[PDB]
RNA sequence: CCGCCCGUCGCUACUACCGAUUGGAUGGUUUAGUGAGGCCCUCGGAUCGGCCCCGCCGGGGUGCCCUGGCGGAGCGCUGAG
RNA sequence: AAGCGUUUACUUUGAAAAAAUUAGAGUGUUCAAAGCAGGCCGCCUGGAUACCGCAGCUAGGAAUAAUGGAAUAGGACCGCG
RNA sequence: UACCUGGUUGAUCCUGCCAGUAGCAUAUGCUUGUCUCAAAGAUUAAGCCAUGCAUGUCUAAGUACGCACGGCCGGUACAGUGAAACUGCGAAUGGCUCAUUAAAUCAGUUAUGGUUCCUUUGGUCGCUCGUACUUGGAUAACUGUGGUAAUUCUAGAGCUAAUACAUGCCGACGGGCGCUGACCCCCUUCGCGGGGGGGAUGCGUGCAUUUAUCAGUGGUGACUCUAGAUAACCUCGGGCCGAUCGCACGCCCGGCGGCGACGACCCAUUCGAACGUCUGCCCUAUCAACUUUCGAUGGUAGUCGCCGUGCCUACCAUGGUGACCACGGGUGACGGGGAAUCAGGGUUCGAUUCCGGAGAGGGAGCCUGAGAAACGGCUACCACAUCCAAGGAAGGCAGCAGGCG
RNA sequence: CCUCUGGCAUGUUGGAACAAUGUAGGUAAGGGAAGUCGGCAAGCCGGAUCCGUAACUUCGGGAUAAGGAUUGGCUCUAAGG
């Protein structure tokens, strides 16, 4: 399950090899009343960029979106959907911004269409700046 | 164009020259500039060749040896006075510094000695006393502040411990309600 | 020079940013250090804000922490054996962060035999006739001998570590960035990460 | 720009200095110091526009460099020194003491002070730092690093600093009921009692404060400077006492007072 | 309604279009060759010092030690470059 | 009084909004455009206030317009093993 | 001031434009008596420039033996003004122009818990356990031989200073703190043994750097924060712990002294800078698919960087954007605050004095510095262009005037 | 093209010279079709891999269009059972 890739995949603040005679894992609460999920504590995964078990700090803005693509490795694309007002025609126009959000692997079952909440953090890659903090399931689909 | 050391060729070259290099003087701090110089090894094709006589021949030459030119300035560092006139560290340097005579047209004859640096004067010794007096002042201030903060934190933690002892006794008697 | 700028590259949409200014000085890259293994050579770069960075260029020693026992000693780097990024950075011996080097286990052997007074390594049958290792292992007082006899219950080591001590050189991971700090520090690999990198090394060995 | 700017324009200067428009192209760029640039009032502006003790820049230079102006108990000689909030000007020769407190509007008010009040000032702490040997540190609003404070002093409180020593004498804690001078925003200069404190994690915490005449108004917490327990201050208050009478009441007061003057 | 009126043809003027000429001239981006110059690395070592090694000794200590001067030289080591 | 109360759009308020310009208060620059001045026989005072669309932040309203919840009961609530 | 009027017909009533009407800028004509304000080489050629000037700077407080002037009180150095030159600082501000630039710049907005910061204000600055009554050798200015046709060119020789450059200890300092521990002493016990202290000798013994480990003083909404303990390292292209200067001039009986100036590692502070978050840009479909092993979108590990980051490298994944208009092109396009016209909406403009950006003929690369990819700094190349003894040398008006086009 | 099993003796003669004309191979400075009816003959190009490929068109082609780059030896690494 773990140690897929080239280097050893461990959490950097834990010292796992103290002399004996299950590893403890580092995890934190990210503030703003976000409940850390049970799979973050009970899991066995590693992640640099998970907000709950990694070296990121959720700051700034706390936005939302709908899951619209999950084709990437440990990041999804959300589709922020909003309106915009022209001062001439007292009307609106429906716009959107697709944006790439690092989805931690503690959110283990999510399908596209779910309304996730994201938080601004350190820029994790070129076009990724947010993390999925909590996931709210789409309407219906309880089965 | 001048000759400079270590270029080691025969013709003329162009070098980037900087602070610390010869045949160049900088104007701004950090300026470097391609100037054109001449190598070490020599030929006919130059105006002036410079020579330094490094061992005197057995016969005199009138332009160079017969007259002598003294050093223009006396020494100015106190230990340089010491190692010119061969002093110890107890004999007074200031009467042994060289002074020059002064004679011109229409003016009073004078004499003139340089203000010698690095001698030990009572002002230097006073500054050296002042910095260590300031050091002991700073440690006295530090230990005073640390002791009064220790007294204050003992008092504040006594206050907080009595506060939580009030909480535990009050909710024991509330449990006795 | 070498630039570190997002404006020379495409958008998220695959577009083309035409630049609005030429290359800046905070957008600066300098070439790699590529710290080999040899007698110590460190050049000093002065950087933004007037500070100093220490390019190692060839580098022999570094202090490694064996942290399950918590002993951290200055040690001679023997070899580079595994690198998670590039195998030609193993093929040439380049000290980088999180590469696997080998280091001679003599200071940790000295510490273990001086702290617990038990031999490690030590193919059995030989005793050092210079006699200093056995004057380290023997002849203590009856007040200090109970201290050694109670510390010698916590004196059994991992067998992977112990055969590394018997071969005489340990596997260790570079933690610092030697093109940045100028040092080649790090920690001795023991544990499941040691078994991970060992099976990586011998699978690469084939 | 290829570095830090050194000039400041006349129009781009802050409005509460109340510079005019047609003397010169520039305004004095205040030097770096304990108070911010847009929240200071420099010494050239204080001696030239307000007090009229100097007419020109040369006159304020020669006043400040025959060593007469004593800011905060210390001799400060450059004319572009940022004299900021709660600073104490000690005019030694002419015998005055000023405290740069704000006005009922956004100004700094010329506020004459007795020497026994002018030997202290009041400072809002900005940080609690812990230095190298467990040594606590206050960081006030005017760059004072004060090592070994009282542990009951926390991050948004104020302290009464003795000036020739720099030591703490007493402190007011940020609670509901205490006073407040307001150092920033649209409610700048107002004085009231702290009615409410509203916590916003991540955002800027907002404090509701109510003055003497029943007007309640909000302000971000960075703009709030408590100045005493209850209604009773620990300094003096300027003329008007931070009320902000409306424009109708100001009109009525000026015509009433000047028809009584005649 | 002897009104109006439409097109070809013939003369005149003007504006465009197609048009062989693998047409022509200027910009701009750029594959690929050559590539100055700076910077970095690996070398290099013109030059300039310093310490030892001896010979001749003056000033000082209980024949060894330090100095100050004269030289000579291994370049034995060593530093900048 | 501290922590919590399906969510948005809308509405109201508060915050934060750089000066200049614009509107506009005061003021006989001799009037006016202007200017931040000036007034009383040292004192008196001014150097306001409003607007600053859109997005963001805060607190009230719950009509309108969306969205949900319990329907293979994987439902609330209340206690028990 | 929420305005219409002439013109198709023989005459009419309409749609519809053409033309009148009022501003508002730019030019141009004819005319001009007073007085207060005031734009002014932007449009075309970010085309080219003769000449002169536009950034230099000295306090009691870094160096003062240029009689260059100078006072006398000497012989116990240097009275004092003081050109010169080293040192320090600034030259990265200002000013000009608007060529580039279409989510770029820019505006509001927040973030740095993801970084650097000369300066100024406040801390710190005998915490370290190991010639000081002051260490070394060069160099400019000055004298003296020059060279070239010529430059703000500089060479060989003499001298001589530092807050330039280097080197480097004493005082606190008498022991405490953690190891190692030879040994010493006591109680219990047939007894091994257990318990209890003291402890010579040796090792380490501060802040900063770098690594790893342990515990959880003060904080935040949230740290892998701050502070503690431990094991070590500490870069010779070295990090701190002062070999500096000026005024007064007193006190114990040689030693104590006050007020300052400068400089320094770090921490704050100030001015900021720098990347980021959400949202907003004109025309064009005769531009409908674009981007990708030459980085396009992610992952893991590094390299570089001041930091985060495909920024770059290696290996994997095959993604990313698009009718909600991408991508490509155009712009007589720097962005905004703002200007004109206006009933309410709008329409057009903004090169232009405030803020932010860009640039110094076009591109590129760098040195010094805290800060520059600086051009009133340097090196190349291209275009241009000046002086000449034909070998060479020097330049950058979109700074202010001014000249040509 | 070179070789092993197999086969042969250079194809109806040998020797000695190395002149002209040949016949058949080649090479040539500088210029590059000026030679001649005419680029006749010769010459250039040429395999493979990685890119790149226009007009026109019966949409199949054109096409190896054109135009570039790479290529040896050795020491390795990675992937394909
Ligand atoms: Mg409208
Ligand atoms: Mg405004
Ligand atoms: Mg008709
Ligand atoms: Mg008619
Ligand atoms: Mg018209
Ligand atoms: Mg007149
Ligand atoms: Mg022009
Ligand atoms: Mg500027
Ligand atoms: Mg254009
Ligand atoms: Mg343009
Ligand atoms: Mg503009
Ligand atoms: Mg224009
Ligand atoms: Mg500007
Ligand atoms: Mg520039
Ligand atoms: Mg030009
Ligand atoms: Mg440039
Ligand atoms: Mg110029
Ligand atoms: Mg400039
Ligand atoms: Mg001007
Ligand atoms: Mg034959
Ligand atoms: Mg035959
Ligand atoms: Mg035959
Ligand atoms: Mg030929
Ligand atoms: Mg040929
Ligand atoms: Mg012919
Ligand atoms: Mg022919
Ligand atoms: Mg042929
Ligand atoms: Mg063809």
């Amino acid at each position: 399950d773990i140690q897929t890739e080239r280097a050893y995949q461990k959490q950097p603040t834990i010292f796992q090899n103290k002399k004996r005679v299950k590893l403890p894992r580092y995890y934190k609460n990210i503030g703003l009343g976000f409940k850390t999920p049970k799979e973050a504590i009970e899991g066995t995964y590693i992640d640099k960029k998970c907000p709950f078990t990694g070296n990121v700090s959720i700051r700034g803005r706390i936005l939302s979106g709908v899951v619209t693509k999950m084709k990437m490795q440990r990041t999804i694309v959300i589709r922020r959907d909003y309106l915009h007002y022209i001062r001439k025609y007292n009307r609106f126009e429906k716009r959107h911004k697709n944006m790439s959000v690092h989805l931690s692997p503690c959110f283990r079952d999510v399908q596209i269409g779910d309304i996730v909440t994201v938080g601004e953090c350190r820029p994790l890659s070129k076009t990724v700046r947010f993390n999925v903090l909590k996931v709210t399931k789409a309407a219906g689909t309880k089965k | 164009f001048p000759m400079k050391q270590g270029v080691l060729t025969h013709g003329r070259v162009r070098l980037l020259l900087s602070k610390g290099h010869s045949c160049y003087r900088p104007r701004r701090t950090g300026e470097r500039k391609r100037k054109s110089v001449r190598g070490c090894i020599v030929d006919a094709n130059l105006s002036v060749l410079n020579l330094v006589i490094v061992k005197k021949g057995e016969k005199d030459i009138p332009g160079l040896t017969d007259t002598t030119v003294p050093r223009r300035l006396g020494p100015k560092r106190a230990s340089r006075i010491r190692k010119l006139f061969n002093l110890s560290k107890e004999d007074d340097v200031r009467q042994y510094v060289v002074r020059k005579p002064l004679n011109k047209e229409g003016k009073k004859p004078r004499t003139k000695a340089p203000k010698i640096q690095r001698l030990v004067t009572p002002r230097v010794l006073q500054h050296k006393r002042r910095r260590i007096a300031l050091k002991k002042q700073r440690t006295k201030k530090n230990k005073e502040e640390a002791a009064e903060y220790a007294k204050l934190l003992a008092k504040r933690m006594k206050e907080a411990k009595e506060k939580r002892q009030e909480q535990i006794a009050k909710r024991r008697r509330l449990s006795s309600l | 020079g070498i630039s570190r700028d997002n404006w020379h590259k495409r958008r998220k949409t695959g577009g083309k940013r035409k630049p609005y200014h030429k290359k800046r000085k905070y957008e600066l890259g300098r070439p790699a250090a590529n710290t080999k293994i040899g007698p110590r050579r460190i050049h000093t770069v002065r950087v933004r804000g007037g500070n100093k960075k220490y390019r190692a260029l060839r580098l022999d020693v570094g202090n490694f922490s064996w942290g399950s026992e918590c002993c951290t000693r200055k040690t001679r780097i023997i070899d580079v054996v595994y690198n998670a990024s590039n195998n030609e950075l193993v093929r040439t011996k380049t000290l980088v962060k999180n590469c696997i080097v080998l280091i001679d286990s003599t200071p940790y052997r000295q510490w273990y035999e001086s702290h617990y007074a038990l031999p490690l390594g030590r193919k059995k049958g030989a005793k050092l006739t210079p006699e200093e290792e056995e004057i380290l292992n023997k002849k203590r007082s009856k007040k200090i001998q109970k201290k050694y006899d109670e510390r010698k219950k916590n004196a059994k080591i991992s067998s992977l570590l112990e055969e590394q001590f018997q071969q005489g050189k340990l596997l260790a991971c570079i933690a610092s960035r030697p093109g940045q700090c100028g040092r080649a520090d790090g920690y001795v690999l023991e544990g499941k990460e040691l078994e991970f990198y060992l099976r990586k090394i011998k699978a690469r060995k084939g | 720009a290829r570095g830090p700017k050194k000039h400041l324009k006349r129009v781009a200067a802050p409005k509460h200095w109340m510079l005019d428009k047609l003397t010169g192209v520039f305004a004095p760029r205040p030097s770096t110091g304990p108070h911010k640039l847009r929240e200071c009032l420099p010494l050239i502006i204080f001696l030239r526009n307000r007090l009229k003790y100097a007419l020109t820049g040369d006159e304020v230079k020669k006043i400040c460099m025959q060593r007469f102006i004593k800011i905060d108990g210390k001799v400060r000689t450059d004319i572009t020194y940022p004299a900021g909030f709660m600073d104490v000007i000690s005019i030694d020769k002419t015998g005055e003491n000023f405290r740069l407190i704000y006005d009922t509007k956004g100004r700094f008010a010329v506020h004459r002070i007795t020497p026994e009040e002018a030997k202290y000032k009041l400072c809002k702490v900005r940080k609690i730092f812990v230095g190298t040997k467990g040594i606590p540190h206050l960081v006030t609003h005017d760059a004072r690093t004060i090592r070994y404070p009282d542990p009951l002093i926390k991050v948004n409180d104020t302290i009464q600093i003795d000036l020739e020593t720099g030591k703490i004498t007493d402190f007011i804690k940020f609670d509901t009921g205490n006073l407040c001078m307001v150092t920033g925003g649209a409610n700048l200069g107002r004085i009231g009692v702290i009615t409410n404190r509203e916590r916003h994690p991540g955002s800027f915490d907002v404090v509701h404060v109510k003055d003497a005449n029943g007007n309640s108004f909000a302000t971000r917490l960075s703009n709030i400077f408590v100045i005493g327990k209850g209604n009773k201050p620990w300094i003096s208050l300027p003329r008007g006492k931070g009320i902000r009478l409306t424009i109708a009441e100001e009109r009525d007061k000026r015509l009433a007072a000047k028809q009584s003057s005649g």
